[PDB]
């Protein structure tokens, strides 16, 4: 399911 | 269903990443293995930015992501 990718999203989520 | 682990790991680089360029340096690394699709700039990069005892969590962290091949493979890169 792409672990790398998902934690990637998180990321720029978490920043706005 | 491995998505809580992501947040967990990333929760606690940003714990022991109070500072926004180390986080941009190890954006740029996971950037780096998505489009290049290789382990061995990561083990690189990564310990730049992970080589210290405070910093080490994010080495063990990220690789969880990791696929189990690219896994074994960085398992070896790494010193362990």
């Amino acid at each position: 399911g792409s672990l790398l990718k998902e934690v990637l999203e998180d990321y720029l989520r978490l920043k706005k | 269903m491995d998505r809580k682990v992501a947040r967990e790991f990333r929760h606690k680089v940003d714990f022991l990443i109070e500072n926004d360029a180390e986080k941009d340096y190890l954006y740029d690394v996971l950037r780096m293995y998505h489009q290049t699709m290789d382990v061995a700039v990561l083990v690189g990069d990564l310990k730049l930015v992970i080589n210290e005892p405070s910093r080490l969590p994010l080495f063990d962290a990220i690789r969880p992501l990791i696929p189990l091949k690219h896994q074994v493979e960085y398992d070896q890169l790494t010193p362990r």
